[PDB]
């Protein structure tokens, strides 16, 4: 009559007599829905032509049918005639080749035959109270049921517990939980037949593992920057068998977080990368961290420094002392420069460098870019001056080095003249000009070389002989004995010329 | 009136309300709020057309309306205990309601049902607060 | 036993295995008091004599269309729909849950302005002998009169091993008043009827809670010219109430494409920069009471 | 009603609404809806469903059971799901408080104060009991075997020409709280032992450029006790030791008093006197703070 009514007449074919080996067998009927049932069976031999056909007998005895066709299975509605509050007799007709094949008769209550299935793979995890803890929604119209579940490590085997009854809109499973090694769990109910195991769970350890990474830093360019290097990668974490490429879920992911450790007056100066993302640096300090996590929470992270570079280069840089304050000139690299200046006093082991921030930048009339600030650079003294410039200062990884080098503040002419100048007899012909290194000698690339001047009183004739930076001592020969002379040492730098010192009048007695 | 700041300042009240009630709870009996809670009905002219026509009849409604959720924001339900803080948006509401009140014209409960109270009283403030910021907000851009 | 409709009767049934069902009387709607004859659905079998009729009803077997004859002629009809009561539960086989915002939520209303016209939407996985009806009332206490047309078909598609039907239906309120402050909420009732199944459902709500503005209308991209910054320019939704400076809408705007742009702009223009292959995309929501936001309508960056 | 809430039930709690803390609980809410029956219950914390441990013993009552409950206040009630209702139904509520019974009070010490007309009275209050607990102070007579009591939160004052029933009385206090009740010990008072004099005072210091430098505290109380003792504590800003000496002084004149002090050494100096003999001394003054040439 139709797909999903019975049929209350005669099946269109004579009955059983042959009683064959091969045929229809173990038929068993569920209830699938709060409306819906199914029932299946299994054939025995060849498929060759074979319509089956379920059968049902109700209580008052009229019995009808179904047409099943070539499936092996069928399903109904409550609304097809099949008695579903009382007690019907089902069996299965097979016709094949010409014969007719039953099946064992098996009575039952079709509300009543109800099977459970495990939790349909969408299981939450947590951990709670030193237990892990699992929830699932409750299956649709399967309220109330015995759950049990098996659970086994790495290195062991299943072991078999029990989480209690459930009887709500959502289930839970108390479960211990291991520390280092990942587990595997396995879930099971049955209603106050057991249903089949369930797919895997699988469980990462609470605190994941410390990121065994390595890292290389480049040398820097003349551009400024030096890239970053990974060395070494994470080690992969043991895994159950059931577990191994099963549960995505469950990797340990890692963070990258770099801290400029340069250019503190910035507003921002750490960004978190990918690993897989290598970040340009400048010549400026960094620390690089690494963090894992996982579905529990981040775990023990590992944080390299990378120096500064100690490179000095001969930029011309023009420093002006006002009597409002002090103003530095330097070459400007590029169109709209944002620059950050840092300077630190020679001298200071563990001194902050101090950091200034211009606004973007320009290239001057004379290619210079330029910055000022009020009276501050203490004067008659030795700085390392290094700075950094990025067209996108908001992007840590786009700054670069503009320069680095030494500088002496405030009036290197006047506290550059050399100190403790004496001049003692050699010869009758010759003596011995030394002196003190001059301040500006503890200033790496500021002086550029000594310069001598002797002058015989009686002649007045005056003689001016250069010398290296790094000698302060020189012997003056090709005197007259018994005239006195007169002689003067001063520190010349490479834009400006040195004090003469003290003139020391001597003469040759022996 | 003062249309332009009772507007913004019915602007300000109705995004308060919902900060302060961002669930549900059925208490059985309820069939006669009656002249319980005083609300805006169809027919007091708070329509465009009543507000062209007349404003005062619309403005004593909201008057009393707004006089009323200020003695229930104002009793023991919102100040006793369970102690709100000050700096929480209820204590702003009631300072809020007192000011629109002046710009227009110049039973003991215990512990565990202030909540409730509370949650009610929001769910009331929110629905009449909304068109009492509608209506303030249709005159200051046709009534001006 | 009560009465749905005309020659149509509801039966109640405690639904565990093995129940006793009900007593059930049948009377037939004629003056004749002898020579009656009585048939169930189409058989011809005769099941009983007499004006009065007395059955058992313990299944969905039992019930049917009860036919009285005298004569050989039909005399009248009475249907026995069943109503299953699982221990003190009724069923919901008929309409699909859709669980959202909630569990057992059935009937899902949504409302496009404050005029007063709602219309309810509800799934199901049944295609034929299917038969809905609606009926809605404001208040219980003292109820006024809201309307609702007969309930259609929409949309049909296809979800999982089964498929999936929607219907929906409009209805009106016959006093809307546009402008007032709710204070007792909507009825609607609807009588799920699948062969000889009988369910029966309810949803309550109110208009303000309900309303789904439409998309914005009209939208218009002009950027600075060689700037990737572009201002929005749309207009209210056509179906949205009037006029405009009560019933006010607040927007929401955002590009997408492949960085999170979020504004709330209570103007009908706005300015964003689009990336490239980027969409800009806009919403809709009701400004002074937080019912729901619209979909988004979108044009795409170039 | 948004003035009211009506309940629809009852709820009980066992052993009882207060208890001690830390215990463990059973919340049994039955649910009395009419022409309903209670598809699900749902318990509340504060606003705050706590899902986890409920057992469904039967349709009209379920269980919730708490496992070392912890808070000195919590709001509960109990709510349910009707099939045909879409909102929860509120049933009933309770609101309940935990602590401590109280402990036994010790250290009873009452002093009258010069010129107070007042005798004062203190005792310790023990271990937190975390509810409203409240302190009985009875006060009888050894020699007409009159009784006074007294209610406090805290401590409390008698008056001195209240104790006319002789000059020997018994003196102990009563704690009493929802969770038990203790009594202290009793201490025995007499009221001419237990006059303390008016609160001594230093004004300045000085130190005199001598052979040996020596540092002179001036300081006086205005008490009319003739027979005064009194002790002093002084040590140095750096020393963690206190150096205490005894006097015998009559406050008719600012007393002096000379130290032998190292120089350039900063010193603290407090006192406190008694009636000669009497149990009780005074608290040590404020610090004062002198500093040596
Ligand atoms: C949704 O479904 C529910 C469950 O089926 C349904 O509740 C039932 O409603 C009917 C009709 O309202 C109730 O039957 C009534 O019961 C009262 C109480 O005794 C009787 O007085 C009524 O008698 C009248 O009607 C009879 C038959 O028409 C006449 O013979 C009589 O003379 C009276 O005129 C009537 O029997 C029934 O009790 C409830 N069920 C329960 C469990 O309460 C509800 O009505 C449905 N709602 C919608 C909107 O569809
Ligand atoms: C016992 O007497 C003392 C002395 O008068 C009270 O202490 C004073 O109390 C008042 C009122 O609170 C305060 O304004 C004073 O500052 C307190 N003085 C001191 C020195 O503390 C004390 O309160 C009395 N006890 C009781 C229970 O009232
Ligand atoms: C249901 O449970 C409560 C509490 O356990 C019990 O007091 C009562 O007798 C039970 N039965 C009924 C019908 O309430
Ligand atoms: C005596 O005690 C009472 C309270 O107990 C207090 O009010 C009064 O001030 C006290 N007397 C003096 C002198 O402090």
């Amino acid at each position: 009559c139709r797909t999903s009514e019975c049929c209350f007449q005669d099946p269109p074919y004579p009955d059983a007599d042959s009683g064959s080996a091969s045929g229809p067998r173990d038929l068993r009927c569920y209830r699938i829905s709060s409306d819906r049932y199914e029932c299946s069976w299994q054939y025995e031999g060849p498929t060759a032509g074979v319509s089956h056909f379920l059968r049902c007998c109700l209580s008052s005895g009229r019995c009808c049918y179904f047409a099943a066709g070539s499936a092996t299975r069928l399903q109904f509605s409550d609304q097809a005639g099949v008695s579903v509050l009382y007690t019907v007799t089902l069996w299965v007709e097979s016709w094949a080749r010409n014969q007719t094949e039953k099946s064992p008769e098996v009575t039952l209550q079709l509300y009543n035959s109800v099977k459970y299935e495990p939790p349909l793979g969408d299981i939450k995890v947590s951990k709670l109270a030193g237990q892990l803890r699992m929830e699932w929604e409750t299956p649709d119209n399967q309220v109330g049921a015995e759950v049990q579940f098996r659970h086994r490590t790495p290195s062991s085997p299943w072991k078999l517990g029990d989480c209690g009854p459930q009887d709500d809109d959502t289930e839970s499973c108390l479960c211990p939980l291991e520390m280092n090694v990942a587990q595997e769990f396995q879930l099971r109910r049955r209603q106050l037949s057991w249903s089949k195991w369930s797919s895997p769970v699988c469980v990462p350890p609470e605190n994941p593992p410390q990121p065994q990474v390595r890292f290389s830093v480049e040398q820097l360019g003349q551009d400024g920057r030096r890239r970053l290097t990974l060395k070494e990668q994470p080690t992969q974490l043991e895994l159950p068998e059931g577990c191994q490429g099963l549960a995505p879920g469950t990797e340990v992911t890692y963070r990258l977080q770099l801290h400029m450790l340069s250019c503190p007056c910035k507003a921002k100066a750490t960004r978190t990368l990918h690993l897989g993302k290598m970040p340009y640096l400048s010549g400026a300090a960094y620390n690089v961290a690494v963090i894992s996590s996982n579905q529990f929470g981040p775990g023990l992270n590992q944080t390299w420094h990378i120096p500064a570079d100690t490179h000095t280069e001969p930029v011309a840089l023009n420093i002006s002392v006002g009597t409002n304050g002090t103003t530095m000139y330097w070459p400007a690299r590029a169109q709209s420069m944002t620059y950050c200046i840092e300077w630190q006093p020679v001298g200071q082991d563990g001194g902050l460098a101090t950091c200034s921030l211009t606004a973007p930048q320009d290239p001057d009339p004379a290619g210079m870019a330029t910055y000022s600030w009020s009276r501050a650079m203490g004067q008659e003294k030795c700085y390392y001056i290094t700075i950094f410039a990025s067209a996108h200062p908001e992007k840590l990884t786009l700054w670069s080095t503009v320069l680095s080098t030494y500088h002496f503040g405030g009036n290197a002419s006047a506290a550059g003249t050399p100190h403790h100048v004496s001049v003692k007899n050699h010869s009758l012909d010759s003596v011995s000009v030394d002196w003190a290194p001059s301040l500006l000698s503890t200033c790496p690339g500021v002086l550029k070389e000594y310069v001598v001047r002797c002058r015989d009183e009686d002649s007045k004739q005056v003689s001016e002989h250069p010398v290296q930076p790094t000698e302060t001592q020189v012997t003056l020969s090709g005197l007259r004995a018994g005239v006195a002379y007169t002689v003067q040492v001063r520190a010349d730098t490479a834009w400006l010329r040195g004090v003469w010192s003290q003139p020391q009048r001597f003469s040759i007695e022996g | 009136p003062a249309w332009t700041q009772c507007q913004q300042l019915s602007q300000k009240l109705c995004t308060l309300a919902w900060s302060a009630h961002p669930m549900d709870l059925r208490e059985e009996g309820d069939e006669e709020t009656t002249n319980d809670v005083p609300h805006i009905q169809c027919g007091d002219g708070c329509d465009p057309q009543g507000l062209r026509d007349n404003s005062q009849f619309c403005l004593q409604r909201i008057h009393q309306g707004l006089i009323f959720y200020e003695k229930l924001l104002g009793s023991d339900i919102f100040t006793g205990e369970p102690s709100l803080l000050p700096d929480s948006p209820v204590g702003q509401l009631h300072a809020s309601l007192l000011g629109l009140s002046q710009l227009l014209q110049p039973s003991p409960s215990q512990p565990w049902q202030r909540l409730l109270l509370r949650f009610k009283i929001l769910r009331s403030l929110q629905a009449f607060v909304a068109v009492a910021a509608r209506v303030f907000a249709h005159g200051a851009a046709t009534l001006s | 036993i009560w009465e749905l409709k005309k020659d149509v009767y509801v039966v109640e049934l405690d639904w565990y295995p093995d129940a006793p069902g009900e007593m059930v009387v049948l009377t037939c709607d004629t003056p004749e008091e002898d020579g009656i004859t009585w048939t169930l659905d189409q058989s011809s079998e005769v099941l009983g004599s007499g004006k009065t009729l007395t059955i058992q009803v313990k299944e969905f077997g039992d019930a049917g269309q009860y036919t009285c004859h005298k004569g050989g002629e039909v005399l009248s009809h009475s249907l026995l729909l069943l109503h299953k009561k699982e221990d003190g539960i009724w069923s919901t086989d008929i309409l699909k849950d859709q669980k959202e915002p909630k569990n057992k939520t059935f009937l899902r209303c949504e409302a496009k302005n404050y005029s007063g016209r709602f219309t309810c939407w509800w799934l199901t996985t049944i295609s034929t002998d299917l038969t809905f009806s609606v009926k809605s009332s404001r208040g219980s206490s003292d109820p006024q009169g809201v309307t609702c047309g007969a309930a259609t078909l929409s949309a049909e598609r296809v979800r999982g091993d089964n498929k999936e039907y929607e219907y929906s239906v409009e209805c009106q309120e016959d006093s809307a008043c546009p402008a007032a402050e709710e204070s007792l909420p909507i009825e609607v009732m609807v009588d799920a009827v699948h062969k000889l199944k009988y369910e029966n459902y309810t949803s309550s709500f109110f208009i303000r809670d309900i309303i789904k503005p439409d998309p914005p209308k009209n939208l218009q991209l002009k950027p600075l010219k060689n700037s990737r910054q572009v201002e929005v320019s749309w207009e209210y939704p056509d179906t949205w109430s009037t006029p405009h400076s009560y019933f006010s809408l607040t927007f929401c705007v955002q590009v997408q494409g492949k960085k999170k742009d979020r504004v709330f702009t209570d103007k009908t223009s706005a300015t964003v920069i689009c990336r490239k292959d980027a969409s800009i995309s806009v919403r809709a929501q009701d400004r002074y009471y937080s019912s729901s936001w619209s979909e988004w309508a979108s044009v795409p960056c170039s | 009603g948004i003035t009211n809430i009506n309940c629809s039930g009852h709820i009980w709690v066992e052993p009882a609404t207060i208890f001690k803390m830390g215990m463990n609980i059973s919340i049994y809410c039955q649910a009395a809806i009419k022409n309903c029956q209670p598809r699900k219950l749902h318990f509340y914390k504060n606003g705050i469903k706590e899902r986890f441990q409920i057992t469904r013993i039967n349709k009209t009552t379920a269980r919730l059971w708490y496992k070392n409950f912890l808070e000195p206040h919590a709001s509960m009630y109990c709510t349910a799901e009707c099939p045909k209702h879409f909102q929860e139904t509120l049933i009933c509520g309770k609101d309940i408080s935990s602590g401590y019974p109280p402990d036994i009070p010790d250290e009873v010490t009452c002093v009258i104060y010069e010129y107070s007309g007042n005798m004062t009275c203190t005792w310790n209050a023990g271990k937190l009991t975390y509810i409203d607990t409240k302190y009985v102070v009875h006060v009888k007579s050894l020699e007409t075997e009159e009784e006074q009591q007294y209610l406090t939160s805290s401590y409390i004052n008698i008056s001195t020409d209240s104790l006319q029933g002789g000059k020997k009385y018994l003196v102990w206090v009563q704690a009493a709280n929802a969770l038990g009740m203790e009594e202290s010990k009793q201490l025995q008072i007499h009221l001419d032992d237990i006059v303390i004099p008016s609160a001594a005072v230093i004004s300045r210091a000085e130190t005199i450029n001598a052979t040996v430098p020596k540092t002179i505290i001036y300081w006086d109380s205005q008490t009319t006790i003739e027979k005064v003792s009194c002790e002093m504590r002084y040590k140095a800003t750096t020393n963690q030791t206190w150096n205490v000496k005894e006097f015998d002084t009559n406050f008719t004149y600012v007393q002096q008093s000379e130290f032998y002090l190292e120089p350039n050494i900063k010193y603290v100096f407090q006192v406190r006197c008694q009636e000669t003999g009497k149990r009780y001394w005074q608290p040590w003054s404020s610090l004062f703070f002198h500093k040596t040439p």
